[PDB]
């Protein structure tokens, strides 16, 4: 929350 | 109601 | 107790009513939809203007009154294509579907959104001159029978030296090579001209790099484009889906992070973290689609598609 | 088009 955020899009692999 | 989705399709992953 | 009113306009009807106050945007989509005989909701969304007046996608995950709409009263909704197919001819299978795509898309590039080139402008405006008017009638279609008509980009009409009789005689002449062609056979014309655009379906957003420089993110149903800030035509960088490892979102900044590990990252920032945020939301989405369109058609597309060829 | 639930 606040100004804070995260996150990783991770692509299908094969 | 119980759409869980942010667009009219489902989302796969 | 529907005590939330509301209008949504579709790029041809006005829809006026009232919603429960915890309708949910799916529920406000599929009322919309149903009313107008839509079956191809995949493309499409719903659009607001927030408090401060930017344009947003309603999240039809949520109730619409818990999202950032205004203080009016009605609501002010846009039922508008989100994502765009790779191909009309494939993928636009109904009438309704291709009306209102040509619509949408003929707005932008009569509003100078989509840049065209002269003599695309002039060939587009031939097939919605045919859709309209259907076939040239020498006998009807006289000298100035076009001059009520909006047909043009005015960026056409500004930057060139011919007149606007001129200008007629250009889109005449390829409205009368089009003699025979059903009215919705020269939307599609239309449509497969201007997907070839380099604009068309590309969402831009306002980025920097690591140095601070200003430029533009694309988002498009095959991938990401980097921009330079002043040329939002030809891609600097392209990143299309299969060379994407992963993106990493960290407040304002992304990170694009490949494939091939003996490339560098890519890192660019957002101006604020809700647009971050919408950059993620809109790069899965189209993703989603990407991938759904290469899987053979579902059992409604297929029946979509034999009742389609059947009308005919 | 126009409809409205008036």
């Amino acid at each position: 929350g606040g100004s804070s955020w995260e996150y990783i899009w991770t692509l299908p692999s094969g | 109601g119980s759409w869980k989705y942010p667009d009219a399709f489902e989302l796969s992953g | 107790p529907k005590t939330i009113s509301v209008r949504v306009t579709t790029m041809d009807a006005e829809l006026e009513f009232a919603i429960q106050p915890n309708t949910t945007g799916k529920q406000l989509f599929d009322q919309v939809v149903k009313t107008i005989g839509l079956r191809e909701v995949w493309f499409f969304g719903l659009q607001y203007q927030d408090t401060k007046g930017f344009s947003t996608w309603l999240k039809l995950n949520k109730k619409v009154t818990a999202q950032d709409v205004r203080k009016e009263s009605p609501l002010l909704f846009k039922f508008r294509a989100k994502f765009y197919p790779e191909d009309v001819s494939e993928e636009l299978i109904q009438d309704i579907t291709q009306r209102l795509f040509f619509l949408q898309v003929k707005e932008g590039i009569l509003n100078d959104d989509i840049y065209c080139p002269p003599e695309t402008a002039v060939l587009l405006a031939s097939y919605a001159v045919q859709s309209k008017y259907g076939d040239f009638n020498k006998e009807v279609h006289k000298s100035g029978y076009l001059a009520g008509d909006k047909l043009l980009p005015q960026r056409v009409l500004e930057q060139h030296k011919l007149n606007k009789d001129q200008w007629e005689e250009r889109i005449q002449v390829w409205h009368e090579e089009h003699r025979g062609m059903l009215r919705e056979d020269a939307v599609l014309e239309y449509l497969k001209i201007a997907q070839d655009l380099e604009m068309y379906g590309v969402n831009y957003f306002s980025i920097k790099n690591k140095k601070g420089s200003e430029l533009w993110l694309g988002v498009d149903a095959l991938g990401l484009n980097i921009y330079e800030q002043n040329d939002r035509l030809t891609p600097k960088i392209g990143f299309p889906w299969s060379e994407i490892r992963n993106i990493s979102f960290n407040d304002k900044k992304f990170v694009i992070k490949p494939i091939d590990k003996k490339a560098p990252d890519f890192v660019f920032y957002a101006p604020r973290l809700r647009i971050n945020k919408r950059i993620l939301a809109l790069c899965m989405g189209n993703h989603e689609l990407y991938m759904r369109r290469r899987k053979p058609d579902t059992i409604e597309v297929q029946q979509m598609k034999a009742q389609a060829r059947e009308e005919k | 088009a126009a409809a409205a639930a008036g």
